[PDB]
């Protein structure tokens, strides 16, 4: 006469540890995103695709990070909002998460188009195409978010409260695989597939350049972008691929199920950090935007 | 020179449809908003339709909303009004008007020559001509008046001339009136009594719609 | 020539200018002050302009 | 997969054999979709949490009755 | 709040605005080159190779799917300090220079001074120069006849075309104090083949690539 | 003999300076010391016109103080209704190197020119409804630095070849030429009656011309560098010049000498445009330090500052009725302050 | 909508004399921006209209200076200081403040001339019409002024009113006179039932109406 393995030995310590880090990573990313959005909207706006793509990425990160503090409070005490807001917050979280990735891909394609093809892209780099692509990618993001949303519900059990997602039993074992097959292919496989080609072309073009200092800095930045993106989205997605196939690797134990959950918490934290650092990587790099920030700060 | 030439007018049965065209030449057709304004026979003006510059805004009069469609082909410098479900009240002369709107502009500064639209179910009919000479006991004064009466003709398009247009100083043509569903008028010429019946006086009545031409020689009673 | 005629015209202009009669700077400055004082009180950009009569409003 | 937070709850590993006294049953809830196996957890007067198979005939009938 | 005759004015304003915005979009795809030189520097020859109105003359053409709009200031005969700043945004500065003018205070030194003045400028701190060295065919016979040292007292080397030309090129390219924010291309333009236009095309492609990198933030 | 001519010229200059010093008994600032300060003038931006895609190089208010033309080297002449910010006209120029614009006093015509060495006249009120160029006045040999309408048929244009010119628009020929400048002419300023006008050049001298007979009356020196702008005092008996030395000098036709200098050690940037208020109590100086300034003409102390631009204020103007001041900068934004 | 009201016609006036045409609107046409939206148009005989005044005070291009506009928010006047023979026609006031654009009834400015008695001529039905079963008796009243006139028909001394169609010619462009027609139509037998017929014109040029008669024998 017993019950499921009680996940309290490490669960309480984890929920105590998380909200400090979520506050820290929330403030550090919110300051960056708000500065980026204010500077771009006030100073220089929509002259080419890159300008609006970065703005949209900043907006997506602002949504994602405005949603994080609610889950930061979720760790403290329990869930005390309700089912409708439980669904809404998860929806906005996934919307921001996927929109950020899609706009990263769009920015990477834009860089390749601008650099490798200069004569051809001189006429294709128009604000109209950028805005239509932005709305199309928003529509695609909402489509990929809805399946996650429609299975999110708030369970008010006697002991505590839950704000998770419960898949239909008959198809429960199926959708989760999909739910994972959608967060890796859109998380690593496609972003890296695009990034490798785009930055290979950009690096081949850079080698043809003549300068010996800015070229080295640019190559350093390119490789830093690639490796940091892979590093900050490999652990979470890999542990998800593990969890969705937990038994296929023979992890049918309470200890192995708790290891997965602790790793999930730790690796999630990395992702939150990744929205928090992404604006820095894509804006605060020796760019004219640096001088724009300096001058506009001197204005206030 | 600025020119707005209208076309498409004519006779239409009630309930039919018809397209009026306005060909614009001599000015930048695409910079001007356009208006269609109608004038009923022997009546005032009534605003019909308005299409902005670039087709960005369109307005219709309540009397025509839903039945008329206003459009413009800028490349061809043409303006179109397509009319459907025509009623008897829609018979009129339709004028094409230009109008440019900005600070200090002068809207409505040019009107076309208009096109006539006759919405009636009457059947085309040739005119009946009757000579009008002084009576048998009529006193012969210094000048004698002769005339011709035109009755029972449709449409309202007939031209009367005297002596092939030679007699026009003393020629009077009376406006047509509706009688028994057709049209009627009369015409008069006054000539010195020494010229008639000494010289033949003839009135020629032409009805282009029926492609008719009738010459009547005046004979003393 | 060009330089010779340039110098000739410069000399002629200087002669014409030196024939000019110049009024005291004091009287000219007094006239300037009086003219500005007569009209400064009603200058829209000097005196406060109420919004209700301001042609530029939002 | 899923949203952020502590989002770490007890998962089910076994299924109950036969029905318990339905009278003592108070409430029911589902476990997080992350866990390996689907299950419905019932809370009774002794506060005992017991798993079940939602694809089972009698478990499905009890769910239909209690919903 | 708006009269029925004022909404039409607002619509006209918006139509004009969207017309001029698309006109500017079209203009943003034009490669603006500024032609410069002095005396018989062969600028006419460059225009010929590419192919009533005093002052600036504009020549528009297209090569390999790109539209060039070369602005030859020509005979302005005026203080450049008061009208050069309007070319702050130009793409590249074509700069013709005769090589047969080393014999003729010297014409070569005048060209060198002009190059320095227009290269180290408050407004051209980033625009790339494209130096053309004209009339090498004639400079060949001129250097065969007389030594180049008559123009360059410090010149030390042989009286041969390749070395004389290399020295001239180095002397011109050493005039830029800001070697990191702007490059000085070079091509002995007497080549009568299409290389004359190909070199300009390559230089402008490099400049636009650099500008795109700067905008993206890599540079 | 040339040395003799130069010596005579130098002696004449010495005599003229001695006479001016003998006539310079005092200066404006002291006699106005008893006039209370105008106070801290704080204008606010009531409108912002955003249609240009390149630098703004000239703007000119209409006689009705509502419409205003502005030229930009994107290649456009835009006519704004400052009351409602609507674009009444957008004339595309044949040459985009425009440096000046003029709005005719009647409002029927506009004029513009630049490095093309031609002054183009555009008829705003043609029956066809499209603004078309009516005349291309081509008799100069340098950039058109400025142009101004005397009336619907007479235009004065000062060019970069150091000669001003009076044109007959109908015949398209040059009616009169004004020579006497050594450096390029940068500005023009018609007198209130339009009988005479002052032109400033790069020689740091402003010359007075009488239009009808085409002579030069006076030469005003005292600037240490070029003159970028010249505005006629509404009284018509004085004018203020802005120079590259960050100094605005007030000159008087009758005294023939400087009356005041408006500068302070802090500001070391050249002027680009100068204009008076309706009452003449304020002098509005557009600077290259991106910040327009407002000088108390009777006290020379900065009455206020107009800081709303992110590039050089290329042009500055005041409505003929003095209600508002329009400033146009190189960032393609006109701002109406009031 | 906005209702624009004018007089049906204005008093005829001689060339060289001033004349005024009034119009009024059911609502104030003075917009908050200071513009009073009202346009005055002229339509001459057998021609299309043309703008005279726009926004109530501005003369359109090509319009002679004598035309002028004025008026308050809801009352408007067009004044011609010195009339000409080319000003005859219909004058319309139109409002542009709100859509739809509602014109006015139109005031018909017509010339004034010396009064002239009508020349009356009577014509019996032609043999052609008499053979077709119809019979039209015709009374032509040529060259009279002013417009207002009456025509009376008698048969052997007995008045008839019904069966008369009356037509006014537009004022002659040369001598400024009007010309009138009264047509009285019958079936053949009805017309042949009487011998003598008469038309009398009652016109202000004579207290006793002028009579024109014929006997059918």
């Amino acid at each position: 006469t017993s019950e499921p393995c009680q996940k309290i030995n490490v669960k309480q310590i984890a929920a105590r540890l998380l909200p400090p880090l979520y506050s820290l990573v929330f403030i550090f990313g919110f300051v960056g995103n708000m500065l980026v959005i204010l500077i771009l909207i006030n100073c220089k706006r929509l002259k080419s695709m890159t300008d609006i793509y970065l703005l949209n990425l900043a907006i997506s990160d602002l949504f994602f990070l405005l949603t994080v503090p609610f889950w930061a409070h979720y760790a403290a005490a329990q869930w005390d909002f309700g089912n409708t807001m439980c669904q809404l917050l998860t929806g906005l979280y996934f919307i921001g998460f996927f929109s950020g990735i899609f706009f990263i891909i769009l920015l990477t394609i834009d860089r390749y188009l601008a650099v490798v093809h200069a004569v051809f892209a001189l006429k294709a780099r128009t604000v109209t195409f950028g805005v239509v692509t932005s709305v199309i990618t928003w529509v695609v993001a909402v489509f990929a978010s809805l399946p996650g949303i429609i299975f999110t519900r708030s369970q008010k059990e006697g002991l505590h409260y839950t704000c998770s997602s419960h898949f239909p039993y008959s198809q429960y074992q199926f959708w989760k695989n999909f739910q994972t097959l959608k967060i890796v292919i859109l998380g690593l496989v496609l972003p890296l597939l695009v990034m490798v080609i785009c930055y290979s072309g950009i690096l081949k073009t850079l080698l043809r350049c003549r300068n010996e200092k800015k070229r080295h800095r640019a190559v350093r930045l390119i490789f830093t972008i690639m490796i940091v993106y892979f590093l900050f989205w490999a652990p979470y997605n890999i542990v998800l691929l593990l969890n969705t196939f937990q038994e296929f690797f023979g992890l049918n134990n309470c200890s192995s199920s708790n290891r997965l959950d602790q790793a999930m918490q730790v690796t999630e934290t990395l992702g939150m950090t990744h929205c928090c650092i992404n604006p820095i990587i894509y804006a605060f790099v020796g760019e004219k935007f640096r001088n724009y920030l300096l001058v506009f700060f001197q204005k206030h | 020179d600025v020119q707005l030439v209208e076309s498409g007018g004519g006779l239409v049965q009630p309930g039919g449809s018809r397209k009026l065209s306005c060909s614009a030449s001599g000015f930048a057709f695409s910079s001007f908003g356009m208006h269609w304004v109608r004038q009923a026979p022997e009546k005032g003006l009534e605003w019909v339709a308005y299409i902005s510059s670039g087709s960005g805004t369109i307005y219709y009069a309540d009397t025509v909303k839903g039945r008329f469609t206003i459009s413009r082909d800028d490349p061809k410098n043409t303006l179109f009004l397509q009319m459907t479900s025509l009623r008897s009240e829609d018979t009129a002369m339709y004028y094409c008007v230009r109008s440019i709107y900005y600070y200090g502009s002068s809207p409505f500064d040019f009107w076309g020559q208009g096109t006539t639209l006759t919405v009636s179910s009457a059947k085309t009919t040739p005119p009946s001509v009757y000579p009008l000479a002084p009576g048998c006991g009529d006193t012969t004064g210094s000048s004698v008046t002769l005339g011709c009466l035109v009755k029972g003709y449709f449409p309202e398009s007939v031209t009367v001339t005297w002596n092939s247009g030679s007699l026009s100083s003393s020629v009077h043509t009376f406006p047509a009136l509706l009688q028994s569903g057709l049209y009627t008028m009369s015409s008069s010429v006054t000539v010195p009594s020494s010229t008639w019946p000494s010289q033949t006086v003839t009135c020629s009545v032409a009805h282009p719609a029926s492609s008719t031409t009738v010459d009547k020689k005046l004979e003393p009673s | 020539l060009t330089e010779k005629d340039k110098l000739k015209m410069e000399v002629d202009q200087l002669k014409k200018e030196v024939t000019l009669e110049r009024m005291l700077v004091s009287k000219c400055c007094e006239e300037f002050r009086d003219y500005v004082e007569e009209r400064s009180g009603e200058d829209p950009l000097v005196k406060g302009i109420p919004e209700d009569k301001n042609p530029f409003k939002e | 997969q899923g949203p952020p937070g502590d989002i770490v709850l007890a998962c089910c590993f076994a299924y109950i054999a036969r029905p318990l006294p339905r009278a003592h049953i108070k409430e029911y809830f589902y476990t997080s979709g992350k866990c390996s196996n689907p299950a419905v957890v019932f809370v009774t007067r002794k506060n005992r949490q017991v798993c079940a198979n939602p694809e089972k005939k009698w478990v499905r009938e009890y769910i239909n009755s209690l919903e | 709040t708006l009269s029925a005759e004022d909404k039409a004015a607002v619509e006209r304003s918006k139509m004009i605005d969207r017309n001029l915005r698309e006109d500017g979009e079209k203009a943003a795809r034009e490669v603006k080159l500024l032609l410069l030189g002095a005396g018989e520097s062969g600028k006419s020859t460059i225009v010929k190779q590419m192919k009533k109105t005093t002052g600036i003359v504009e020549t528009h053409f297209t090569f390999k799917d790109l539209h060039f709009k070369m602005f030859d200031v020509g005979g302005q005969r005026s203080e450049r300090k008061k009208w050069i700043h309007c070319f702050e945004g130009v793409t590249a500065i074509i700069f013709c220079v005769a090589l047969s003018d080393y014999d003729l205070m010297n014409r070569m030194h005048e060209s060198m001074k002009l190059f320095d003045s227009i290269c180290n400028n408050k407004w051209f701190t980033d625009t790339s120069i494209i130096l053309f060295l004209n009339k090498k065919d004639l400079f060949e016979e001129k250097i065969k006849k007389s030594p180049l040292t008559i123009c360059y007292p410090e010149y030390a080397g042989s009286n041969t075309y390749e070395e004389a030309a290399a020295y001239i090129q180095c002397q011109f390219e050493d005039l830029n104090k800001r070697k990191d924010t702007k490059e000085i291309y070079t091509h002995f333009t007497c080549a009568t083949d299409t290389k004359n236009v190909q070199f300009v095309f390559d230089a402008v492609t490099d400049v636009i690539i650099k500008n795109n990198l700067k905008d993206c933030g890599l540079f | 003999e040339l040395d003799q001519l130069r010596q005579e010229a130098e002696q004449l200059k010495n005599q003229i300076r001695d006479a001016r010093k003998a006539c310079a008994d005092a200066t404006l600032s002291q006699i106005t010391n008893n006039i209370d300060p105008v106070g801290r003038i704080q204008m606010r931006t009531r409108r912002t016109l955003r249609g240009h895609l390149a630098k703004i190089y000239a703007m000119h208010w209409g006689t009705d103080s509502r419409l205003l033309v502005s030229a930009s080297q994107d290649g456009k002449l835009i006519i704004w209704d400052s009351y409602t910010t609507n674009k009444v006209h957008a004339i595309p120029l044949r040459s985009s190197w425009v440096m000046t614009c003029a709005y005719a006093p009647s409002g029927n015509y506009v004029a513009c020119g630049g490095l093309d060495n031609i002054c183009s006249i555009y008829n705003l009120k043609t029956r066809e409804g499209n603004v078309r160029v009516s005349r291309e006045l081509a008799g100069h040999t340098g950039y058109l630095s400025c142009c101004r309408f005397l009336d619907d048929n007479q235009i004065v244009t000062s060019s970069g070849d150091t000669t001003c010119a009076l044109w007959d628009i109908e015949t398209g020929q040059q009616t009169t030429t004004f020579t006497g400048h050594t450096g390029d002419v940068m500005s023009l300023s018609l007198a209130p009656d339009t009988r005479l006008f002052v032109s400033g050049a790069c020689d740091a001298s402003a010359k007075l011309w009488d239009v009808r007979e085409g002579m030069c009356r006076q030469t005003f020196t005292g600037h240490e560098s070029d003159i970028n702008a010249i505005c006629f005092f509404p009284n018509g008996n004085a004018f203020a010049t802005g120079s590259d030395d960050a100094t605005c000098r007030l000159f008087d036709l009758r005294a023939d000498q400087e009356l005041m200098t408006y500068s302070h050690d802090n500001i070391i940037c050249g002027i680009t445009s100068v204009s008076f208020s309706k009452s003449g109590r304020l002098l509005l100086a557009g600077y290259d330090d991106f910040n327009c300034n407002v000088w108390d003409a009777l006290k020379a102390d900065r009455a206020g500052v107009l800081a709303g631009h992110d590039n050089r204020v290329s042009c500055l103007g005041v409505t003929d009725d003095g209600m508002a001041v329009a400033t146009g900068s190189w960032d393609s934004f006109l701002k109406i302050w009031n | 909508d906005i209702v624009m009201t004018q007089a049906t016609s204005s008093v005829p006036v001689t060339p060289g004399e001033s004349v005024s045409i009034s119009c009024r609107s059911s609502k104030s046409l003075l917009h908050s921006n200071g513009n009073t939206y009202l346009y005055w148009f002229l339509q001459r005989p057998g021609q299309s209209p043309q703008l005279l005044i726009y926004r109530m005070s501005n003369l359109a291009s090509g319009v002679p200076d004598r035309f002028s506009g004025s008026g308050s928010g809801t009352a408007f006047t067009l004044t011609i200081s010195r009339l000409e023979a080319e000003d005859v026609g219909v004058y319309y006031c139109m409002q542009h403040l709100e859509y739809p654009l509602t014109f006015g009834a139109g005031t018909k400015l017509e010339l004034k001339r010396a009064d002239a008695a009508p020349t009356v001529s009577i014509f019996p039905p032609s043999s052609e019409q008499l053979t077709s079963g119809g019979a039209s008796v015709v009374c032509f009243l040529n060259n009279f002024y002013p417009k207002d006139i009456n025509v009376k028909w008698k048969i052997d001394g007995s008045e008839r009113q019904n069966g008369v169609l009356n037509s006014w010619t537009d004022q002659d462009s040369k001598d400024s006179t009007y010309s009138m027609s009264s047509t009285l139509t019958l079936t053949k037998d009805e017309y042949e039932r009487h011998n003598s017929y008469t038309c009398e014109a009652t016109h202000k040029t004579s207290t006793s109406p002028i009579v024109k008669s014929f006997n059918r024998n």
